[PDB]
RNA sequence: CUGAAACUUAAAGGAAUUGACGGAAGGGCACCACCAGGAGUGGAGCCUGCGGCUUAAUUUGACGGGGAAACUCA
């Protein structure tokens, strides 16, 4: 389980250019952050 | 031919992917799709497919498949292109053409700059294609040489216009509002231009320079004024120069001066009284 | 450098014992905010979700069980908001009531509390037209810890097999609109309401991040103090809560406005306004000075052509050596040869329908207009300019415009917004004067003329809500928007449409357009709302440095509900380098055609309207650009060509783009 | 999308039947009625 | 000498089979290539075709049976 903490815009080109719509993530149990992917929405409005 | 009303067409993307293409094409012979996908460095392939459609339907990338071999092909209309964006990015061209005077490596069209003063330009195309790269390649090279013969004789006080850039084999020139003897019929002060024009061959075999093809149609005259009638007289004959050390000078001196008493004892009338100007007198001089 | 490691087991053991070590010291360091003997404040707001319940009969249910019948006796005769201290969990309770005639009143309500209790009906169904809005809105505007409950369910058939069918229908219903909780709880049952009773009192509420940012307190007594004829002093004494209140830092006070502070007085020191306070204007007089180097000042009346000089042309020079020729009647031919020199609910449903026609030829023809043979584009066309590319041309923010508002030069403009907030949050933690959970005497500079607004304060609410730097200072700002479901009516872009953001509300017109995001951050206009995707709306308003969610309404008194809400957003970003332009687009259709040149009809119908519009390129909806060649008829008609070969079913298009600013901002009361 | 809360049980084209009776369509689907289609077995066919 | 881990990456590699590409080489074999020439063009005026300029239109492609005041006319 995870607090959200900023929106990641990566761009990534080749071979495919992933518009990259996802989300820098704190965990809680141990203290330290990963990135996290959000799927299937065009527009990210959910996780705020 | 050239066309220059089609590179308008294309967006900011799509000659990023030409530039991409002018720099896999000079490492390799025939640079294929994923040296374009890879070195433009731009995201998509999307967009690299479709900047090399808009090329392709200009004419200017040319799609070649030999057995399994995807590959790419520049024409001279894209290199053109290209040299023309960079010299955009040294912002000096801005509207260009009207074709005046049509040579065999060097065609001169009319252009104009932001401020909307008259201009002209050089290109050099060496071959007209069986594109490989050595027509372009000594295009360019020419190009370049007579930038730098262009530069010398414009900075030691000729009477030959101020050169701008050498924008790969695409050269900008200064126009001049100039008239050759085929449309001019009479001038008032006839020997004080023949002065100087043998000072113009004496001061350029003191450089070293020897012009060969100096026939009527080289000499191109300025008129300044309409009331006082100033006069400068243009020289054009930068690829049939001559060194000072070569062995058959002799007869391109004699036919110089031979050239222009026959020309001054046809049109205008006007005979030498001084001595020609011999070749040993220069030959110290220099 | 240095060498592995190698933990051991009681190195280990040391690590699982100072990690629960100090976060059993945090939990109940967070945990001692609720010392429920003298410091604790919890605020319970009990709502119903149909017009046939009375809030009263659920907070019966909820305190027989805590059977104290004296409290009671002292809540019936007439009080609305009461202090409630419980011995069987030691805990202290502050319980809101609010009034069911005004939908902005429950939104103060639970804005504000720690606890949002919705009441529901085992008999009949709740509204669509009304509690169903009440979810929606305040699940839109933030809400803490909830507790969804029935009091109906006796009234049932008294066979309990039915009633935990109507249980289970109310979970169903409940779980489709929060489902953090899965239960809906029973006031019936002794042993429940013990249960929630428990829940209410000990559970840790969750912080809703743009409140808790700014320290709010809830007031119990209003009083006031004379100091001048026309202005004193009012007296609050409640329990702050949140990040804190400093002396300096302007409060907002709901349906009222901003305030500016004079003393502050704690009892559980005294603090008071120094010089360093926040000046109750709502344009800074310093922004007056930060925008002092004007560089765009172009005129468009001596402009031979289009604003495309740029990317199309040179400036043609046109000396015009006008002589005149008299014979008796001459043509301007001959004349030309003689003299050559070489050197009230009816207009609702009227705009209604109107609007609504505009936005269905706005979904089919986007952004066209169309031209009669009379009227010139001439003098329609001189602002505009006729771009290539949106996305690649060079816009300022800095040009002026004779359709300017004066009060743009005096605007509060941020360059990063990311870093001003996260600096603005660690100074209001920084010197905070007062922590939250502290009985606080909060004195305010105040006018005479707006005291007979004020109302009881324990049978209305007073909501007190601290500011930040620069709050009541404006600027433009930023909104997202999103349109509520079954919401098909129209909103255009210069419409009044009351913002609540935060707890203030502004009356706006707001810019509508897209969030694709641009390099030269210029944006598409757009006439009105897209009704598929999260459009975007900035516009001139106060800024917010909490990033709080923003619902969007005008009010409509046809319903019992006197309000139409519209949809809902959250606050963006605080930018003036965004900049919004739209696009002006002339038909035309293609005529004949040819291999090379296509020539267009009824695109203008004069030549010099070619000659202006020479430079600007044409493209088709197929997707095709192109470019004109010569102006071919005097009515209009000109040749033109193209990149490929079009047939009759294509159509000529052109871009024309001038610049659009918002407008300003005026609060809303009511 | 919302549901009224009027889902007590206690006290548009046509459907489509389930458990056995569509396992009875499948088999006169598939071997009952077979659908010669180009010498192959082709399922979901469009017009052709 | 002994010898990791985090992390990153869908290929890295072995044998074998063909050959677009050659500005490697060698032949043919051509007055749309050259030598031997001849007639010339490009130099002068004029006709025609294309481009440019102007136009209200110089309709218009790359010789279009596109020879030409009404027609052909687009």
């Amino acid at each position: 389980k995870g607090i959200v903490l900023e929106k990641l815009g990566i761009e990534s080109k080749q071979p495919n250019s992933a518009i990259r719509k996802c989300v820098r993530v704190q965990l809680i149990k141990n203290g330290k952050k990963v990135t996290a992917f959000v799927p299937n929405d065009g527009c990210l409005n959910f996780v705020d | 031919k050239l066309d220059t009303s089609h590179m308008r067409y294309l967006t900011t993307d799509d000659f990023r992917v030409l530039q991409a293409v002018e720099q896999g094409s000079r490492s390799h012979e025939v640079v294929p799709t994923p040296l374009i996908h890879q070195i433009s460095g731009m995201r998509s392939q999307s967009g690299t497919n479709r900047a090399i459609s808009d090329l392709a339907k200009l004419s200017l990338i040319s799609k070649m498949r030999n057995v399994k071999y995807d590959g790419y092909r520049l024409t001279y209309n894209g290199i053109d292109y290209l040299a023309l964006k960079t010299m955009l990015n040294r912002d000096t061209v801005y509207s260009v053409g009207n074709t005046i005077g049509v040579g065999k490596e060097s065609d001169i069209y009319k252009v104009s700059d932001k401020n909307g003063n008259p201009r002209v330009m050089k290109i050099h195309r060496l071959g007209r294609s069986n594109q490989g790269a050595n027509w372009m390649h000594l295009s360019r090279l020419a190009a370049n040489k007579e930038y730098q013969f262009m530069s010398m004789l414009y900075s030691k006080g000729f009477k030959v216009p101020e050169p701008f850039d050498n924008s790969r084999h695409i050269v900008v020139m200064e126009l001049i509002e100039g008239y050759p003897m085929r449309r001019l019929r009479k001038h008032k002060n006839i020997p004080k231009l023949y002065s100087d024009l043998m000072c113009f061959i004496v001061d350029l075999a003191n450089s070293g320079l020897i012009h060969c093809d100096f026939n009527e149609f080289n000499i191109m005259i300025k008129d300044k004024l309409e009331d006082e009638n100033d006069c400068g007289f243009v020289v054009i004959d930068f690829p049939q120069c001559i060194s000072i050390q070569h062995q058959d000078a002799d007869y391109y001196f004699q036919r110089d001066v031979d050239c222009i008493r026959r020309f001054f004892k046809k049109k205008l009338k006007y005979e030498p009284k001084p001595d020609s100007s011999m070749l040993d007198t220069e030959g110290f001089g220099d | 450098g240095k060498p592995d490691k190698q933990v051991s087991k009681l190195q280990r053991k040391n690590k699982a014992k100072q990690l629960r070590a100090q976060r059993i010291l945090d939990s109940i360091e967070n945990r001692k905010l609720f010392e429920g003997k003298n410091g604790a404040a919890k605020i319970i707001t009990i709502v119903p979700l149909v017009n046939d319940l009375d809030p009263l009969d659920i907070l019966y249910k909820l305190l027989k069980c805590a059977d104290d019948e004296g409290i009671m006796v002292q809540e019936v005769d007439s009080k609305r908001i009461f202090n409630v201290h419980i011995k069987k969990f030691k805990s202290n309770l502050k319980i809101i009531i609010p009034d069911m005639t005004n939908f902005l009143n429950i939104l103060d309500c639970a804005k504000v509390a720690d606890f949002v209790v919705f009441g529901l009906s085992g008999v009949q169904e709740v509204d669509e037209e009304f509690g169903e809005q009440i979810i929606r809105a305040l699940e839109l505007q933030g809400i803490a810890s909830y507790i969804g409950v029935i009091s109906n369910l006796s009234a049932v058939h008294e066979k309990e097999k039915f009633q935990l069918d109507v249980k289970q229908s109310l979970e169903s219903y409940f779980k489709h609109f929060f489902p953090s909780e899965e239960r809906v709880y029973n006031l019936e049952k002794n042993s429940d309401a013990l249960n929630v009773l428990r829940t209410l009192c000990q559970r840790l509420p969750r912080s809703i991040n743009w409140r808790d940012n700014r320290g709010y307190v809830v007031a119990d007594f209003v009083d006031f103090v004379e100091t001048s004829p026309d202005s004193g002093d009012l007296v609050i004494e409640g329990t702050v809560r949140g990040i804190g209140f400093n002396a300096n830092r302007l409060v907002h006070i709901p349906d009222f406005g901003d305030f500016q502070l004079n003393k502050i007085e704690k009892i559980s020191t005294v603090f008071e306004s120094n010089m360093n306070r926040d000046t109750l204007d709502e344009y800074a007089p310093e922004g007056t000075e930060d925008w002092s180097d004007y560089d765009e000042d172009f005129e468009y009346d001596g402009l031979t052509t289009a604003r495309y000089d740029d990317h199309g042309f040179l400036p043609g020079r046109e000396q015009t050596s006008k002589k005149a020729a008299v014979p008796k009647g001459t043509s301007d031919y001959q004349a030309k040869w003689y003299l050559d020199d070489v050197i009230s609910p009816e207009e609702e449903e009227r705009q209604l329908r109107e609007f609504r026609d505009m936005e269905k030829e706005d979904r089919e023809f986007p952004d066209e207009i169309e031209l009669e043979p009379s009227e010139s584009a001439i003098e329609r066309l001189k602002r505009y300019r006729g771009l290539k590319n949106l996305y690649n041309c060079d816009w300022q923010v800095d040009e002026k415009d004779p359709s300017s508002p004066a009060e743009w030069k005096r605007l509060l403009r941020i360059g990063n917004y990311k870093n001003t907030k996260n600096r603005i949050i660690k100074e209001t933690k920084n010197e905070a004067q007062a922590i939250a959970g502290d009985r606080i005497r909060m004195f305010i500079r105040f006018p005479k003329f707006l005291l007979e607004k004020i109302q009881d304060p324990k049978q209305l609410l007073f909501a007190v809500y601290g500011l930040l730097l620069h709050e009541h200072k404006n600027a433009v700002v930023n909104f997202s928007l999103q349109r509520w479901e079954q919401y098909d009516k129209p909103v255009p872009s210069q419409e009044p449409i009351v913002v609540q953001y935060g707890v203030r509300r502004y009356t706006i017109q707001p810019l509508f357009s897209q969030g694709s995001n641009s390099p030269n951050n210029v944006h598409k206009y757009e006439r009105f709302l897209h009704p598929d995707t999260v459009s975007v709306a900035t516009c001139i308003a106060p800024v917010d440095f909490t990033q709080s969610p923003a619902i969007f309404f005008k009010p409509s008194p046809t319903d019992a509900k006197n309000i139409e809400l519209i949809g809902h957003g959250t606050f963006l970003n605080a930018d003036h380098s965004r900049i919004l332009a739209k696009r002006a687009i002339l038909t035309g259709h293609p005529f004949r055609f040819h291999k090379t040149v296509v020539t267009v009809r009824y695109m203008f119908f004069r030549p010099e309207d070619v000659e202006w519009f020479k430079s600007i390129p044409l493209f088709t909806k197929s997707g095709r650009s192109g470019f004109i060649k010569e102006s071919l008829g005097t009515h209009g008609y000109f040749k033109a060509t193209f990149d490929g070969k079009l047939s009759a079913q294509d159509v000529v298009a052109m871009s024309l783009y001038k610049r659009m600013w918002p407008m300003p901002s005026l609060p809303w009361n009511g | 999308m919302a549901k009224v809360h009027g889902s007590l049980a206690r006290a548009e084209k046509p459907k489509k039947p389930k458990g056995r009776a569509y396992k009875r369509l499948l088999y006169t689907r598939r071997f009952v009625n077979v659908t010669l289609v180009n010498g192959k077995r082709r399922m979901n066919p469009g017009p052709s």
